[PDB]
């Protein structure tokens, strides 16, 4: 089963039982769609911890370029290696002139929306290819996007850009068309394929090009220095407030009160890998149960907001990576508190990341620095919610103790999530921990 | 002092081509652990106003007389600003090289402003004018009437002191005064610069001197002590080209020292960088990620 | 000028006509404008004041220069209160520039080494002391009577603004002859034109006529928004204006082929387009207007280190007909009204602005080049580097070659107007004259003084900035592809680097431009390209061919490079 071209499952980086210990892993599909392609939904198993089920659109033959060998190359079925299709352009045509049609095959249905697919153009594959998907850019008009782990849908980075487009949101990158099959019971959701925002740039590279800015030739004040992000700050504000505003009235709102029971868990299961955080443990537990039998909205929401997840073009800031991150649990409505939490524990992150690349570059006086992340950290985090607060009539530092609460949640889930993986980043969240 | 590592620098840039300075770098014997260069950015000794040369080991022996920049300056001591017609991106390339060549550099007082000389005072005096602080009278140096003063201050339009003093050049962080600052503060970040080997990369490319300076890891450790970092320095005027040959730093992401620049990582195939006209880059080569 | 019930008027055909130009209706696409000041540029006649034959003498390093087109401002007799922007005379030279006969011996010279010259020409008002208005006051009755827009209260036109809100209390101002209030967008001694009298409108056009038959090779109309007034309007832009102004057009193609109309409107580029005029007959207004808020958002850009406010304006900027073609120049204000072109809505820079120290400090005043940027060099390429290569025609403004400053003490328009610096002589080498004679002060500080920044000290060295700028007008004159080609941004992962390629269907060429002050990497995405070999066009170097892989170029602080994209073999 699979045989050796399963060693390749392994490799990927979007492979995620890197750690998980499996049983039996077993090919659990296989459609074909062209004499020389086949959409392999793969299983697998592991032993203690749920399944996971990928995909990879498997071609045999000949897999040009020379310049992708290395990241292609499968194995060897008898008797011509097997490669995965998002490296052949001949493919990937044949790909996008499916979803098209909009055609089916067996059981793996494409569909497009009432727009205009673009083929006859050359396409690359994108090279940032994450841990949840791959992506090709056909020219500079379109960007294909095959799910590498499929679990039974419906996928949110397709549902939520559909409304959101369909009610003339500006800000997400427009989508054009999908692809998904029913995988014994449930259904699968397998890729969409959507407008290309040429020339682009994530937040997190241009924050981190602003706070390079203070910090080299620094002792110049946060405002004076020309690379302030203020201005740039106080659009992303407006941006996410608008998307959030739209979302809530085709999402419709409800009124439920603070998790007081379940960000407990969340806080008592982050104190088993303890360190320091058991001591500020009792004044966290004392800001969250000043919340409990409160009442809050929740909307539908991202989920999973930083500044990596933004994109800047020309005439807009563009949402992207509707993740969100228990496919049931992500989909579940939340307070946009969390979103706003997520993007200014952003904030902290690019700048003090920079400061331990500044404590690189040490030694002597890295407390000028300090001095001029914490100036950047939170007048960027002002110029966030001032702008997020002039498009809704509502201020999320009007309401900071709710706030205040989501931004202690995501720095403890910051702590566990960093602390087993990077040891060196336990201060960033510990720090800033100490900071609210 | 290896005394004639300018002269070849200074043809090496007329040349626009590398050589000169490699030929001099290979023909160095090796010196003892203790032992320790001694480089500065001059033509003559200071004792003997003699250029250094040997009749049969320097290759560039008859060259030097024939160059029409050379010969104008035989016998007489000349600041770095006026030795490159002060010409500010040859001041940077000139001043970058002697920082992360091997060897303990020496800065000669007023060059970190640019600072000139007056040659009609003496072929020893010329470069021994008083320092320039200010734009005020007698440049700041002294409350004396001018006439008592041991040298004349330099008052011409282009190395005057009404326009080259450190006052000046205190406040704009672009100076010259502040750019050479910044510049001994990267050097004094990286031992490598100041006791690492010394390997010289070559390229395809003769107007690009790229080169590697390299400190092992002592017992252990990942910081800016135990560091490989690269230099790439362009002597054409011209922009430049070099495909350079890092396979051995596979995965390692250089980083510019002066902005703390990740660049892409380096890989199997030849790694290019552009340099504009005298031009170079200091990147730190640092681990990928394990 | 001169009356008798009329005012008389002097004939183009007492004048000769310089030799004309072979007809050639696209030159101002390809052109390079030099905007100089005949006061300022050089002086032959010892009277301390720049003058025409003065100009005439030095057009030979002009030439040397590379630029193709002259930009002459006012030079029409005046009484000077407004620059010379209050034109008393369209038929005479201001005396002390020489006389009309003196323009045609520049014409004729120019011409000769292929050199074209235009002028600002006023259009919207006359000075107070025109002999029309002087005619229109005295005999309201006679034939001048309706020349001017008069009023017996100063109440018509409430919704329009004044322009100079801190010199003037009303746009109506009150004439003690004639006892009657005047219309004047401008200042109480420029009254505007009545536009609405057809024998206004046949004036002007004769006045047009005039320096079209001495052989002019364009104009510059200068306040053309305020020519006409309607009610219930802010009195900008109004149809009728625009109508005006296409029969303008018509007269040059009927009678003149060949000739340029510059259209000075300080407006947002969404606006302006409208002065191309209707686009389905490819254009039938002016053939050129300026993209006036490009050089503070390029300022910003390079402030910020930051692409996007460059890219934002070059994606907000509408399509132009096919005739017409965008005017560039390196200035943060317009020189008629000293005001920084923004809108309010249109503009995301809007506030950023007055937030800058740098932009606070010159609010209101021309600066050049080199003070604008601190005398940097690196960014005076910079800026000079993205002037050249991004789309529409390019405007360089005198002195700026050499790097000369400016004295914000004469005066917020007088700033960047004082005398060329030739030589580090006796008045720059400005003039023979007593110092005290000379019409301004040459510059004497440390940095941008006349001893230590003149053509002379400059021609020698290749290294030295006149020797570049000449060389990169060089250079831009041997692709057509900067001038009329294409442009399409690449983009980059890196946020300070502009990267675009600029086509024509004969090269493809490639600009980057690193607007940090620290040395940059971009990885650009040139498969289209493939096989192509990139060569630097300053050196004529061959780069690595561009291959399937993302293409790696690295450059210093407030650098940029010019790649020449060569077919393979
Ligand atoms: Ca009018």
């Amino acid at each position: 089963m699979s045989v050796e071209f399963e060693d390749w499952l392994t490799q990927q980086r979007w492979y995620a039982g890197r750690n998980r210990e499996l049983v039996s892993a077993t090919t659990a599909m296989a459609v074909r769609l062209r004499d020389g392609l086949e959409l392999v939904l793969l299983q697998a198993n592991y032993a203690d911890g749920p399944d996971e089920r990928y995909q990879v659109i498997v071609a045999t033959g000949s897999g040009p370029i020379d310049e992708y060998s290395v990241v292609a190359t499968i194995g060897i079925a008898d008797g011509q290696t097997a490669y995965d299709a998002l490296y052949d352009p001949d493919a990937t045509r044949y790909l996008l002139s499916l979803i098209d049609e909009s055609a089916t095959v067996q059981n793996v249905r494409f569909v497009r929306e009432p727009d205009v697919e673009l083929p006859l153009d050359a396409p690359p594959r994108v090279f940032g290819a994450e841990q949840s998907n791959t992506s090709v850019v056909f020219g500079e008009d379109a960007i294909f996007k095959l799910f590498r782990r499929i679990t039974p849908g419906v996928h949110p980075d397709i549902e939520l850009n559909r409304v959101l487009a369909r009610a003339g949101n500006p800000h997400v990158a427009r989508l054009l068309g999908s692809f998904e099959t029913e995988w014994e019971g449930e259904p699968y959701a397998l890729g969409m394929v959507t407008e290309f925002a040429a020339n682009s740039a994530e937040g997190w590279d241009m924050a981190t090009t602003s706070t390079r800015d203070l910090f080299a030739e620094g002792d110049l004040y946060a405002e004076e220095v020309g690379g302030d992000f203020a201005g740039e700050a106080y659009r992303l504000g407006e941006a996410v407030a608008s998307v959030h505003a739209c979302l809530a009235h085709e999402l419709g709102t409800e009124e439920v009160p603070f998790p007081a029971d379940v960000m407990a868990q969340r806080l008592a299961a982050a104190v088993d890998a303890v360190p320091e955080l058991r001591e500020h443990v009792p004044q966290i537990e004392e800001r969250y149960h000043k919340l409990a039998d409160t009442t809050m909205t929740v909307q539908r929401v991202h989920g999973d907001l930083h500044l990596g997840q933004v994109l800047r073009t020309p005439k807009g800031w563009l949402l992207i990576d509707f993740e969100g991150e228990p496919l049931d649990e992500r989909r579940r409505p939340d307070t946009p508190v969390r979103d706003v939490a997520g993007i200014l524990r952003s904030f902290e992150y690019a700048a003090h990341q920079r400061l331990v690349d500044q404590a690189g570059d040490d030694d002597d006086r890295a407390r000028q620095l300090a001095a001029r992340a914490r100036e950047w950290v939170t007048r960027n985090c002002a110029s966030f919610c001032d702008g997020y607060a002039a498009e809704a009539g509502t201020d999320p530092r009007d309401s900071a103790d709710l706030l205040a609460a989501y931004e202690l949640d995501k720095a403890v889930y910051e702590a566990a999530y960093e602390a087993r993986h990077r040891p060196s980043w336990l201060p960033i969240p510990l720090g800033s921990i100490a900071r609210l | 002092f290896h005394f004639p590592l300018m002269p070849r620098i200074f043809m090496a840039v007329r040349r626009e081509s590398r050589f000169p300075i490699s030929e001099i770098l290979a023909q160095t014997p090796p010196i003892p652990d203790t032992a320790q260069w001694g480089i500065f950015l001059r033509n003559h000794d200071e004792l003997t106003l003699e250029m250094v040369t040997d009749e049969e080991r320097d290759y560039m022996y008859a060259e030097y007389a024939k160059d029409p920049r050379m010969k104008a300056n035989v016998g007489i001591r000349r600041r770095l600003a006026p030795l490159l017609e002060n010409d500010r991106n040859q001041i940077e390339l000139f001043t970058a090289l002697l920082l992360s060549l091997p060897g303990s550099p020496v800065l000669y007082y007023g060059d970190e402003i640019g600072m000139g000389d007056i040659i009609w005072l003496g072929d020893r005096d010329s470069v021994r004018t008083p320092m320039q602080w200010t734009p005020d009278r007698n440049a700041g140096f002294s409350k004396a009437t001018p006439g008592r003063l041991y040298l004349p201050p330099n008052q011409d339009a282009v190395y005057g002191y009404h326009s080259v003093n450190v006052e000046a050049q205190l406040d704009s962080s672009s100076s010259l005064l502040n750019w050479t600052r910044n510049m001994l503060a990267v050097r004094s970040r990286h031992d490598a610069f100041a006791v690492g080997t010394f390997r010289e990369l070559g390229g395809s490319n003769p107007s690009v001197l790229a080169y590697i300076r390299e400190v092992t890891r002592q017992q252990g450790d990942g910081g800016a002590k135990t560091d490989a970092v690269l230099c790439v320095n362009n002597l054409s005027r011209f922009p430049q080209p070099i495909e350079l040959n890092l396979q051995q730093w596979a995965g390692y992401i250089p980083v510019e020292m002066t902005g703390y620049v990740e660049f892409p990582s380096i890989g199997q195939l030849p790694y290019l960088l552009t340099l504009p006209g005298h031009g170079f880059y200091w990147f730190q080569l640092r681990e990928p990620d394990p | 000028h001169v009356e008798a019930g009329i005012v008389e008027h002097p004939n183009a055909e007492d004048f000769g006509h310089a030799r004309t130009l072979p007809t050639d209706t696209n030159w101002f696409k390809h052109a390079v404008f030099y905007e100089v000041l005949v006061r300022a540029f050089y002086d032959s006649n010892a009277d301390g004041i720049g003058d025409l034959r003065g100009l005439t003498e030095k057009l030979d390093y002009i030439k040397w220069l590379g630029v193709d087109c002259l930009w002459l401002p006012p030079f029409y007799d005046s009484p000077l209160r407004d620059g010379g922007y209050d034109i008393r005379d369209f038929y005479k030279v201001l005396p002390e520039f020489g006389t009309v006969d003196d323009f045609v011996t520049l014409l004729d010279a120019a011409h000769r080494r292929g050199i074209r010259i235009i002028t600002d020409l006023v259009m919207n008002h006359t000075s107070d002391q025109h002999e029309w208005f002087q005619e229109s006051r005295h005999n309201p009755d006679g034939p001048y009577g309706d020349f001017y827009v008069w009023s017996d209260t100063s109440d018509r036109y409430p919704d329009a603004r004044i322009i100079f809100v801190d010199t003037e209390e009303s746009n109506w101002t009150f004439d003690p002859v004639r006892r009657q209030f005047y219309w004047h967008r401008f200042f109480s001694h420029q009254p505007d034109l009545n536009y609405d009298n057809p024998a206004v409108q046949e004036a002007m056009l004769d006045v047009l006529r005039f320096w079209l038959d001495l052989g002019i090779d364009g104009f510059r109309l200068d306040a053309v928004p305020y020519l006409f007034e309607r009610e219930g309007t802010n009195c900008e832009n109004l149809p009728e204006t625009h109508a005006f102004l296409k029969r303008c057009r018509k007269a040059i193609d009927d009678e003149y082929p060949g000739r340029v109309l510059l259209a000075e409107a300080n407006q947002w580029p969404a606006d302006v387009v409208a002065y191309f005029g209707d686009p389905d007959t490819g254009g039938d207004e002016c053939h050129m207007a300026f993209h006036f808020p490009l050089m503070p958002r390029i300022f910003m850009a390079v402030r910020r280190e930051s692409r996007f406010p460059i890219s934002e304006i070059l994606a907000q900027t509408p399509p132009i007909p096919d005739t017409a073609q965008w005017g560039i120049f390196l200035r943060n204000h317009d020189e008629l009204t000293l005001e920084m072109v923004t809108d309010e809505e249109r503009d995301y820079m809007y506030a950023e602005y007055a937030k800058d120290p740098r932009m606070k400090a010159n609010v209101g005043i021309r600066r050049r080049l080199a003070p604008l940027l601190e005398n940097d060099r690196n960014q005076i390429e910079l800026f000079t580097a993205l002037l050249l290569s991004l789309p529409g025609s390019p405007v360089l403004y005198y002195g700026d070659e050499i790097g000369m400053g400016d004295i914000i003490w004469l005066g917020d328009r007088d700033s960047v107007r004082t005398p060329m610096q030739w030589t580090p002589d006796r008045n720059a080498g400005f003039s023979k004259a007593t110092p005290g004679r000379l019409y301004l002060p040459p510059n004497q500080d440390a940095v941008y003084g006349y001893h230590s920044v003149n053509v002379e000290a400059q021609l020698d060295s290749s290294s030295s900035l006149l020797n570049w700028t000449r060389n990169m007008l060089a250079v831009r004159s041997r692709h057509d592809a900067f001038a009329v080609g294409t442009f399409r941004e690449l983009g980059g992962s890196n946020p300070s680097v502009l990267a675009y390629i600029r086509e024509v269907t004969t090269d493809a060429v490639l600009c980057v431009n690193n607007l940090s002050r620290f040395p940059q990497p971009i990885e650009l995405n040139l498969q289209q390209w493939a096989g192509y070999i990139p060569v630097e066009m300053t050196g004529y170097v061959e780069f690595p061919s561009i291959g399937q892989l993302p293409y790696l170029l690295t450059l210093p602080g407030h650098g940029f490079y010019w790649f020449q994209l060569r077919e393979p073999d």
